[PDB]
């Protein structure tokens, strides 16, 4: 008994990456000390622990600006939609940018960008410096118009080599003919492919601006941050021991022997604390470097191609897939095809024409009751039994669970004269 | 609006951000001052002792080659209005390469905007 | 102050998840990670697999005894080769250590 | 010593958050498919 | 000259992958100090260690 599809429903997914993090750069003698001058002597003490946090943090930085360069900068070239969009019936505008704006993002990546709600003064005051990414968003926005415009019209050979332009509607041909769907299901089924891509980008659109949390992750990213800066500066308010949290007046108020003592007790708690905060930054940029390398698999493999790595690409068998930029990640959009409307049948591994087995050649035998026919594996499309899509490799004997029939040779019809 | 008993004022890390005068009971408002960072943009010593300088997040009024960018205002390299690769990131899509301009004339560091790419446009059609 | 919290899945629901890939791997094969299960007779189902490696099925049908025996015998050598030798497990083992 | 204690385990469960993704991967792509990738499921062309 | 195999053998091979390790969880006041009280005031000058 084997139970082959009739039906199918194109599902377009969602999934969320972080790429990067914040760029921040906290300065060591500025929090530490704070332009005190009797603090900073007592602090060269200490060897270099600021030049080794400064180190660590500026590398952190250049790995933040290295992950958004590798995710997103796939591209050699920048290509661009024709104006006019005959993609075969599908409808990308949600996805193409709108020139209207004029930051040129696109209607999804818009609604994916108000939902990362990005205090952030007093920290400044302390050293606390947040740089600026190299690629401004509008930069990063146009790399992903340069992918979809490449997937769109040239396919997966934007990445190979030059762009080989091809009809949509034969790109689609092409990444059923990698799922083991043939082509003929979507020259014959275009209208409602189209119709159910449509509907899903729309079903996407709908989803992404109505519930909060849809980008959880990137949100949870930012909070991480926000919360360790926060307890970072939140740490200038303890005493670790002195008489007050504050050098200006344990300077103001103590002759320098006797509050040297009270100043090295906030030194080593507050480098202490940036020490602990430097090295929860580095594990956590650990993190999102795994992140961002997955990211650029994942457009290297799901974008520029099409893989056949199951759920990597999204549940379902993958078709193609869409890069959306998003606040310090990026968004795939997972075009899958996903079978339905299930059919049981009677199959068999062979049939025995003249005692010798006849196997089918790519697919499957399955039978409507009382008739044998050759299926696809992956869609119900019964084509009768020939000796063209059937290959002959032994005798009835051998194999378990052969079954009689007859198999239609074309070319003695054909010899009827 | 400091109540009549509060003197001063402070924040999360418990610095004063705003004091009261003991003479005119006006409220004043306490902020350090406009402190940062500075970044040195050079080639290689090899090929050139002339350096650009970043003043980072800092308007630059707090003093011809002067460039104000997102990143804070650069100091010492020209704005040209071009766009090559990145050779020197300074952030906020700007770059900055030691580029010998015409071998006479020259001898100086540019700032242009980065380039993406080569500006490509498939000629897609239905058929 | 060193609590130890359980797991929240406990090891009688992990069984139970490992159960449901096996019985789905097993009846319907890669399709029922794709979508709804699709039944299909495992003496097809590894003929598809066969396929998969460039080897076409009459190699299989015309050697199920065979390929049977050999995959019995390897899971019979498994679970010998488990209560063999204690550090079978020295990855986990090492983790808890 | 706790601080200690603590990035020592932070270090210790980015390794096993590491293998786990590589499991997650094992299980979609070897159980739940066939791979094509090499040595991935093993020694040897990979059935199931 | 080419060879090609003229047989097969399935061979099951085992894989070993870590997946999580136990959730402990260490209480600070409990640590440090020990349900002392003159320590615990001790130990909030340090902060949100």
């Amino acid at each position: 008994s084997i139970a082959i599809p009739t039906n199918f429903t194109i599902s377009v997914t969602t999934e969320i990456l972080p790429v990067s993090m914040t760029k921040t750069s906290v300065d060591c003698t500025m929090y530490i000390c704070g332009d005190s001058t009797e603090c900073s002597n007592l602090l060269l003490q200490y060897g270099s622990f600021c030049t080794q946090l400064n180190r660590a943090l500026t590398g952190i930085a250049v790995e933040q600006d290295k992950n958004t360069q590798e995710v997103f900068a796939q591209v050699k070239q920048i290509y661009k939609t024709p104006p006019i969009k005959d993609f075969g019936g599908f409808n990308f505008s949600q996805i193409l940018p709108d020139p209207s704006k004029p930051s040129k993002r696109s209607f999804i990546e818009d609604l994916l960008f108000n939902k990362v709600t990005l205090l952030i003064c007093a920290q400044k005051f302390n050293g606390l410096t947040v740089l600026p990414p190299l690629l401004t968003d509008e930069m990063i926005a146009q790399y992903t118009s340069a992918l979809l415009a490449g997937t769109i019209t040239s396919g997966w050979t934007f990445g190979a080599g030059a762009a080989l332009q091809i009809p949509f509607a034969m790109q689609m041909a092409y990444r059923f003919n990698g799922i083991g769907v043939t082509q003929n299901v979507l020259y014959e089924n275009q209208k409602l492919i189209a119709n159910q891509f449509n509907s899903a980008i729309g079903k996407i659109q709908d989803s992404l601006s109505s519930t909060a949390s849809a980008l959880g992750k990137l949100q949870d990213v930012v909070n991480q941050n926000a919360q360790a800066l926060n307890t970072l500066v939140k740490q200038l308010s303890s005493n670790f021991g002195a008489i007050s949290s504050v050098l200006n007046d344990i300077l103001s108020r103590l002759d320098p022997p006797e509050a040297e003592v009270q100043i090295d007790r906030l030194i080593t708690g507050r480098l202490q604390s940036l020490q602990t905060y430097v090295t929860q930054q580095l594990i956590r940029a650990a993190e999102i470097r795994a992140s961002a390398n997955l990211a650029a698999t994942k457009m290297s493999e799901c974008v520029l191609g099409q893989s056949k790595r199951v759920d990597f690409c999204g549940k379902g068998y993958h078709l193609m897939s869409f890069p959306q930029s998003a606040p310090h990640g990026v968004v795939f959009l997972h075009v899958t095809y996903v079978p339905a409307q299930e059919k049981n049948f009677t199959t068999a591994p062979a049939i025995c024409h003249d005692g010798k087995a006849h196997f089918p050649r790519e697919g499957v035998f399955v039978s409507n009751g009382t008739h044998w026919f050759v299926t696809q594996r992956n869609f119900y499309e019964p084509q009768i039994i020939t000796t063209d899509n059937t290959f002959v490799s032994g005798n009835c004997d051998v194999v378990i669970g052969i079954v009689n029939n007859t198999v239609y040779d074309p070319l003695q019809p054909e010899l009827d004269s | 609006k400091f109540l009549p008993f509060q003197q001063f004022g402070r924040d999360i890390a418990d610095t004063t951000d705003a004091v009261r005068d003991p003479q005119t009971l006006e409220i004043l408002d306490i902020t350090p001052c406009s402190f940062g960072g500075v970044s040195v943009i050079t080639p290689g010593t090899n090929t050139s002792n002339q350096v650009a300088v970043l003043y980072q997040d800092v308007n630059c009024t707090e003093v011809s080659n002067v460039f104000q960018t997102r990143a804070g205002c650069l100091i010492g390299a020209e704005h040209v209005n071009n766009s090559y690769e990145c050779d020197i990131p300074i952030g906020a899509g700007i770059c900055a390469s030691y580029q010998t301009q015409t071998s006479v004339a020259s001898q100086s560091i540019i700032a242009y905007t980065m380039s993406l790419g080569a500006e490509n446009s498939v000629a897609y059609s239905n058929n």
